[PDB]
């Protein structure tokens, strides 16, 4: 099987460096390297994100979609940065405008051509595409307006491949950029309708979850993008190997998916220990689930604990008994009957790989399907409203070929979007 | 608003074709009552079942004539014709669009409008508009204009969904009308290589928009009527090429389980309704549910054959549970 | 004379792997020897590799091995139709290429794990074609039927339900072994709470050496495949009985194993070691297959059962005067080198028809109703070659088997 990862934007594109910093190690490929893999196992199922050219050059089969240059080359001027083949970058000097419909209308519509063209040249690999990775960030014009578009035209392309979107949905307390809801609200429109898995990450919830959950004091971003990175290679990546009872994508899709909308998740780590101390070990399994299952440790904004979930998807990878695993996954819902809605038996989709995050002995990665994330679109929508009322920066949108009725649509829809997602908390 | 899910369904068996009775098979339907079919023992009520001899003017008569007027009191309404293919949908839906005894429920609604506007013609104003496309592989196509392919679907400045680009022709007279209709069902063919397979597999939806504004008292009033002739709904059996002796691969129709859902929604009187489901169901959104009226007029064979694909129809039709 | 086996889905080829190690390993075939006698179906190719890569590795012919390096599925729909078709023939051609090289057969042991993709699905068309191009033959699928709380897949019962009502029509006698009340045992009977899957594997891949191996195998009371089938269905449904082994003491912990028959056969009945979460909890039971290995003397037999035929709180069905298959067998069980599995010198590994499993159906079907009763994960089927009638159309279809299980019972 096979999948081609898509860096929408700047964010979308640092992270895809911490997704790629990441998944390489848990590969063995450095730079331009091959495989060094300290085992052997973590080259038979690489071609998920490689392909094969050299005989020591597996590169990245990913695209880097950006209307700013710097960015980009400061990704390809890095570390990492010179394993991507030339032909991955698709840039667009133009004015990387933090327009929505600068990136998605006007400037991106452009560049988008240059895009699928070679989306096409990684799908037309070989052997058979699973789906594709999408990373960014819905507050800007690269990541919500430009990687929404690319998305509904991959979704025109192979209806058959699945496709899971990371979105960096706008953090509540204090927002990065200004129109984000703007930005946002738009994007999450394209989502709802067109990619089948979205794991929605908060700059915020993970500051938290890395301020308090790893006693570190200075969380540069590097670090939030390390740690989502962390979870994005534990889902994919991490199937795509061994296990007593393994999944893939679809599984996880399959399972976690009642409501056609597309759904979106909150993905959270298990071994999430602060360094020298913490290192407890109190990794058993009862202290997996422990973790994963606690409000805080849910990368979301949202508290599971604030609504029901529909499905839930322990993706473990380490050594375990299918039976310590099996159980545990009980108690806990029973424990907490109330939220974990009822008219489905087992929401619990219970997965496990064999081989673990490279220097770990056991982790899990969590996919929640809870109606809580209700209460964030809220947000979102509340934002846009209050200040859709009066068409705040609405003229930096327009004035580039936009519509009054464009910015209607979506609120309405993803407000909808909303609404569904109560008719199951109740 | 109204009632919330003013859905009626009415199941109209046809009767046993020739090829149905050279086969051999049987007819296994049963009757009781005006609105309870039996099959397998199992019965199943709904607003009414038409025995295999109702006539095109009863089905009129209790399908569509009530809506027809709700149409032109300034509401929205849609009547769908849905079943396994070859179970009398385009029948039920335009008939023999010309014979005044053959015509389906299309022809007759058209004729009902202008003869009511003929018997107003004082203070009023009207002014109809159609629309004639058809929605395969979740893709829209204009059936009016072979060019607008893939189209999309959007909400104006008042919510209200349309179909961007979509051809919308003022009409005056049922012939002209009549004419439009032919003229879809002539550029249908276009760029299709069977026509068989393509009208089974594919959803026609002709909409009339009925307008009116009298002159003294200036209220305005709109209609539209979705009417929809829906693909077939028996995606077992096949054939092709795909694996040889090893094949069950293909889902409903995506546009049939998103009527599915949006029905059932509808049913259990959620506030929510899943119409981003599929895009007939968006562009339907002003229309099925909530202050509208909605018929669906699933259509069966009688045929021992057919038995199984029966018992799903039925299966959908009761998804609008009444009372 | 024969059983071909056809080890479908994941599962049904992780306990292939196993049911297939215990057997070399009692008939001095080690690594590289003669030749199985089975095939392996999949839509996920990174798990039959398992046995491409893994022990067991040249005692297979790559073309006993059937992949589909395509998609899984947890989804019945999609391994059925869709998908799972593009390789049914293939897969028919093995056991119809490995059906013809045999001399006289009598059936095909078949491998599935009820709720999964490739499981549920797939085997329901293949079972399917056999019921046709043989059904001359027994059709024995051994199941791994739905943990009762402990399930994994969030559809589970929409595979389950689907794999019984398709399967039902075509097999012969449908073996079940419950992965949870495996687990029980694991606790219960051997004390050990990490019983990797590599573990239930080892105990089916015993309680099945006792059925097909051994069996097979001459002894001082043979039971043929069909013998099953005759004298353990009383009623054309697929009927599914239930595998239970007697001697599972730990190899380690307690040793007490000299337990004379008397012993061993009376563990059999007490719910607590029965490898299926359908404790008799009225379920009388129809019929029951009591095969024997080991030393043991026909009349201790024929007195262990005397005194249980008399225990009455074991309450066997009314139509039923005696159901009591007696199958002895020679050569004792034969316990992995190092597992966890005791290493006794007789065992008893009884199956049967209870009533019992009115529950365990019942239980298995309501879930399935919660779902559909809002569709859940139906766009997913449907999507995939399937409609409102395939699910309503087998929902009916159990209805009659909760009838079934009950009329046949509980009533003289
Ligand atoms: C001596 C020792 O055991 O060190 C550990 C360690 O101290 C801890 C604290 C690690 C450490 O992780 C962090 O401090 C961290 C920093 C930024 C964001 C997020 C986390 C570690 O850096 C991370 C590192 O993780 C891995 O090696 C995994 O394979 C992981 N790899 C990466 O994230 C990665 C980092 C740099 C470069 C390339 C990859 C992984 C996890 C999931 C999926 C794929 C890979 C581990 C175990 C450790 C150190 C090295 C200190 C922990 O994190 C992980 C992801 O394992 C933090 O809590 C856990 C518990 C670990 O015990
Ligand atoms: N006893 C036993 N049960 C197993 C084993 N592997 C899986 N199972 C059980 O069988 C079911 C899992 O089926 P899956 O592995 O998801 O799927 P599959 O049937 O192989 O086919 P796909 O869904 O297409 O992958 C669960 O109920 C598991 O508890 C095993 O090795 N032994
Ligand atoms: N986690 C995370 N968020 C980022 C990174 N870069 C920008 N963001 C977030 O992305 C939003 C800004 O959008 P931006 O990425 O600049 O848009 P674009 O570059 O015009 O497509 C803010 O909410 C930031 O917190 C990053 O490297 N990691
Ligand atoms: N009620 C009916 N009376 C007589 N013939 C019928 C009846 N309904 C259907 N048929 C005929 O059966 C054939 C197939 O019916 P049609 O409506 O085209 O099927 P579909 O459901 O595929 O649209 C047509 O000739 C149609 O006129
Ligand atoms: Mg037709
Ligand atoms: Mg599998
Ligand atoms: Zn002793």
């Amino acid at each position: 099987r096979e999948i081609v990862h898509i860096q929408a934007g700047q964010c979308g594109n640092q992270i895809g460096a911490k997704f790629w910093e990441v998944i390489s190690d848990e590969h063995g490929i450095d730079p331009t390297g091959s495989y060094h893999g300290d085992s052997d196992l973590q080259l038979e199922r690489i071609n998920v994100y490689y392909n094969e050219a050299a005989g020591n050059k597996y590169v990245p089969r990913a695209i880097l979609v950006d209307l700013e240059p710097g960015t980009m080359d400061s990704v390809r001027s890095g570390p990492f940065g010179q394993i991507f083949r030339p032909d991955n970058f698709v840039f667009g000097q133009s004015g990387a405008g933090n327009n929505w419909a600068k990136g998605h209308y006007t400037e991106g519509a452009e560049l988008v051509d240059s895009v699928l063209d070679v989306v096409r040249k990684e799908s037309e690999s070989c052997d058979c595409l699973q789906g594709f990775q999408l990373t960014h960030s819905l507050g800007g014009g690269t990541g919500s307006g430009m990687g929404t578009l690319l998305i509904s035209k991959i979704r025109e392309e192979y209806p058959d491949r699945i496709m899971n979107t990371f979105s960096v949905v706008p953090s509540p307390k204090v927002s990065d950029t200004v129109v984000e809801p703007y930005n946002a609200t738009l994007s999450v429109h394209q989502l709802v309708e067109n990619t089948d898995e979205t794991y929605c990450i908060d700059n915020e919830a993970l500051y938290d979850i890395c301020f308090r959950t790893l006693k570190l004091t200075t969380p540069t971003y590097g670090d939030l993008n390390h740690l989502v990175s962390a979870t994005m290679s534990g889902v994919t990546t991490c199937l795509r190997f061994p296990g007593q009872l393994n999944a893939d994508l679809r599984k996880l899709a399959v399972n976690m998916v009642p409501f056609p909308r597309l759904h979106f998740f909150m993905p959270g780590f298990a071994p999430l220990t602060s360094r020298g101390s913490q290192q407890y070990r109190a990794l058993t399994v009862p202290e997996l689930t422990q973790q994963m299952f606690d409000a805080k440790n849910m990368m979301a904004a949202c508290d599971p604990r604030h609504g029901r979930y529909l499905t839930v998807a322990a993706v473990f990878r380490g050594r375990m008994s299918m039976k310590e695993v099996d159980e545990q996954m009980l108690n806990v819902q029973n424990k907490n009957s109330s939220y974990f809605v009822e008219w489905i038996p087992n929401n619990v989709k219970t997965a496990v790989c064999d081989i673990p995050p490279r220097g770990l002995k056991m982790s899990a990665t969590f996919i929640g399907n809870s109606t809580a994330i209700q209460e964030l679109f809220k947000r979102i929508s509340e934002q846009f409203t209050a200040m859709f009322r009066r068409k705040a920066f609405l003229h930096w949108y327009t004035g580039e070929g936009m519509d009054e009725m464009e910015f209607t649509e979506a609120e309405s829809n993803m407000n909808d979007l909303v609404s569904e997602y109560q008719q199951y908390q109740d | 608003d109204l009632a919330e899910c003013n859905i009626k369904v009415m199941c109209r068996f046809r009767p046993l074709n020739e090829s149905e009775v050279n086969r051999g098979d049987k007819y296994i339907a049963k009757f009781q009552g005006e609105d309870t079919v039996v099959i397998a023992s199992k019965p199943y009520a709904f607003d009414r079942v038409f025995q295999s001899s109702t006539s095109q003017e009863q089905v009129y008569n209790d399908c569509a004539k009530k809506i027809v007027k709700d149409v032109l009191e300034g509401y929205n309404g849609t009547i769908f014709a849905y079943g396994q293919t070859s179970s009398g949908k385009t029948h039920t839906m335009e008939g023999k669009l010309h014979d005044p005894e053959g015509m389906g429920i299309i022809p007759r609604i058209v004729q009902d409008i202008f003869n009511y506007i003929y018997s107003m013609d004082e203070n009023l104003e009207f002014h109809i508009k159609v629309s004639y496309f058809e929605i395969y592989l979740d893709k829209i196509r204009d059936l009016l204009d072979v060019s607008k392919t893939n189209l999309s679907v959007h909400e104006d400045k008042n919510r209200v969904p349309y179909v961007k680009g979509c051809t919308e022709r003022f009409v005056c007279s049922p012939d002209e009308v009549m004419d439009t209709i032919d003229e879809g069902k002539s550029n249908r063919h276009v760029a299709v290589t069977n026509m068989n397979e393509h009208s089974s597999r594919s959803h026609s939806i002709f909409l009339i928009n009925v307008k009116q504004e009298n002159t003294q008292t200036e209220q305005k009033l709109s209609g539209k009527l979705y009417l929809v002739d829906l693909a077939g709904s028996e995606k077992v059996s096949k054939t092709g090429a795909e694996g040889a002796v090893l094949d069950e691969a293909k889902n409903i129709n995506k546009s049939l389980s998103a009527l599915g859902n949006v029905i059932s929604a509808l049913a259990e009187g959620s506030t929510y309704v899943p119409y981003r489901d599929s895009k007939m169901t968006r562009i339907l959104q002003d229309s099925l549910g909530g202050n509208c009226r909605t018929t669906i007029v699933i259509c069966c064979s009688p045929s021992s054959y057919n038995e199984s694909e029966t018992k799903s129809t039925l299966l959908f039709g009761q998804r609008a549970k009444t009372i | 004379r024969e059983c071909i086996s056809i080890h479908v889905g994941q599962a049904g080829v992780q306990i292939g792997n196993a049911c297939w190690e215990l057997y070399c390993l009692e008939h001095g075939i080690q690594p590289d020897g003669h030749v199985p006698r089975a095939v392996f179906v999949d839509l996920e190719p990174t798990v039959i590799d398992e046995v491409r890569t893994g022990t067991y590795r040249q005692l297979f012919h790559p073309e006993q091995l059937i992949t589909g390096k395509e998609d899984a599925a947890n989804n019945y729909a999609r391994g059925h139709y869709t998908i799972g078709k593009e390789i049914i023939d293939l897969v028919l051609d093995r056991i119809r290429k490995l059906a013809d090289q045999c001399t006289g057969l009598q059936g095909f042991s078949v491998f599935h794990s009820f709720g999964g993709g490739t499981g549920s699905g797939f085997t329901s068309l293949l079972m399917e074609r056999l019921s046709v191009d043989y059904g001359k033959k027994s059709k024995l699928e051994f199941s791994i039927y739905p943990a009762p709380q402990v399930s994994t897949a969030v559809v589970e019962p929409y595979n389950s339900i689907l794999t019984t009502h398709t399967t039902l029509e075509h097999s012969d006698c449908a073996f079940m072994v419950d992965n949870e009340a495996i687990y029980d045992i694991c606790r219960r009977n051997l004390d050990i709470e990490r019983p990797t899957y590599t573990n239930l594997n080892r105990l089916i891949g015993q309680i099945v050496s006792s059925i097909t191996a051994s069996l097979r195998f001459d002894g001082a009371l043979n039971v043929d495949l069909t013998e099953f089938q005759t004298n353990l269905v009383p009623y054309p449904r697929a009927h599914f009985p239930l595998a239970t082994y007697a001697p599972v003491i730990s190899a380690e912990k307690a040793y007490h194993e000299q337990l004379s028959v008397a012993e061993i056969t009376n563990a059999c009945f007490e719910p607590a070691n029965q490898m299926v979460k359908c404790d008799p909890r009225h379920g009388k039971y129809m019929a029951c297959c009591l095969l024997y290995r080991g030393d043991v003397v026909p009349k201790d037999v024929n007195a262990a059962i005397a005194t249980i035929k008399t225990k009455r709180t074991i309450q066997f069905v009314d139509w039923c005067p005696t159901g009591f298959k007696v199958g002895i067998n020679y050569e004792p069980p034969t316990v992995v080198p190092g597992g966890d599995l005791a290493k006794v010198q007789r065992a008893v590994c009884m199956l049967s028809n209870t009533t019992a499993i009115a529950e365990a159906w019942a239980r298995l079907d309501h879930k399935f109703d919660l779902m559909y009763a809002k569709r859940a994960f139906v766009h997913w089927y449907v999507g995939e070659g399937m409609e409102e009638g395939e699910f309503s159309e087998a929902r009916e279809d159990m209805a009659a088997l909760e009838k079934d299980y009950e009329e046949v019972g509980v009533d003289s």
